[PDB]
């Protein structure tokens, strides 16, 4: 349920939630004050956090 | 459910208190000042 | 001293009247972000009567604010439309000026100075009611312009001059009883 709902939202989102690269995704989640979240691999997420 | 809700496009901090929801007490205050002036002048 | 007090009262009265008259005729009350001309949102002047535009494709254009695009709301809408209270403030300040002018001539009456005091105080009260009505009418970002603060400064000066007039009348009756 939960993940499918998130998928449906992301496909049905305007402007574009998706990104073309990890670097731009991190840059965007930084750009939005708290208005963006990024779903990515745990290891990469921890590394970016550090 | 799927086509009415699963495709559903749909499902704050307290604000400072504005001059509009204490305006009445200001009106009463100025009215009372006017009334007081009138009474003093009558006396 | 009596001479200095009278001069200061007269100057204050003139300053208050000038300030309020400028404020009630000028347009820089509310730096909101509205529409210069309709029937693209940009900065505006939005005075008491005409909402000139600014910083848009076309500047300087002014149109009379659309008053009246709930009887409780209807009465407030009507009172803001006429701006009776700002205008009544101006009138009362003018009448107080007339009283102070008649002070020097046809003097020894002692009750026209009291009249000036009462008119100035009443002008201040009218001004404060007007400010509240205006600010309430616009609750349906922004900033306030120099004409609004001209109105505010008018209120403070009017109250000071009223205090001066009342104190001066008291001094006159104190001298008379001695
Ligand atoms: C003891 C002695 C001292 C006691 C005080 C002496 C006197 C009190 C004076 C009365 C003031 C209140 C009435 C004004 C008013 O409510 O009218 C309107 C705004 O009101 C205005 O815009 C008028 C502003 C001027 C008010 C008085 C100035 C006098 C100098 C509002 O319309 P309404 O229909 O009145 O609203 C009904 C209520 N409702 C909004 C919840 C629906
Ligand atoms: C009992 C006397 C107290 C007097 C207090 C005086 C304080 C004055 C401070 C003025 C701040 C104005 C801020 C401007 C805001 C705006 O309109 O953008």
């Amino acid at each position: 349920a939960v993940f499918d709902k998130m998928w449906t939202y992301m496909r049905s989102a305007e402007p574009s939630v998706f990104v073309r690269t990890t670097a731009e995704g991190v840059a965007r989640v930084r750009k939005s004050k708290g208005k963006y979240a990024y779903l990515l691999e745990s290891t990469m997420n921890e590394y970016i956090e550090q | 459910n799927k086509w009415w809700y699963d495709k559903g496009e749909c499902g704050e901090k307290t604000s400072a208190l504005s001059l509009s929801n204490v305006a009445g007490v200001f009106y009463i205050l100025v009215g009372g000042l006017g009334l007081a002036m009138l009474v003093a002048l009558i006396e | 001293d009596r001479g200095v007090q009278m001069l200061l009262t007269t100057v204050g009265a003139f300053a208050a009247f000038s300030l309020m008259t400028i404020a009630v005729g000028t347009d820089y009350w509310l730096y909101s972000r509205g529409v210069c001309k309709t029937k693209e949102e940009v900065m505006t002047h939005s005075g008491l009567w005409r909402t000139c535009c600014l910083e848009g494709n076309f500047k300087g254009l002014c149109k009379q604010i659309d008053h009246f695009p709930d009887t409780a709301e209807y009465f407030l809408r009507a009172v803001r439309a006429s701006s009776i209270f700002p205008i009544l403030s101006v009138i009362l300040l003018f009448m107080g000026g007339l009283c102070i002018a008649a002070s020097e001539f046809y003097k020894t009456r002692h009750n026209i100075i009291l009249s000036a005091g009462i008119f100035f105080v009443s002008a201040g009260l009218s001004n404060i009611i007007g400010i509240i009505v205006y600010i309430s009418a616009n609750a349906g970002s922004y900033s306030y312009g120099w004409s609004f603060y001209f109105g505010a400064l008018s209120f403070i000066i009017a109250e000071m001059v009223g205090v001066l007039a009342v104190h001066m009348f008291i001094d006159r009756h104190k001298q008379l009883r001695a």
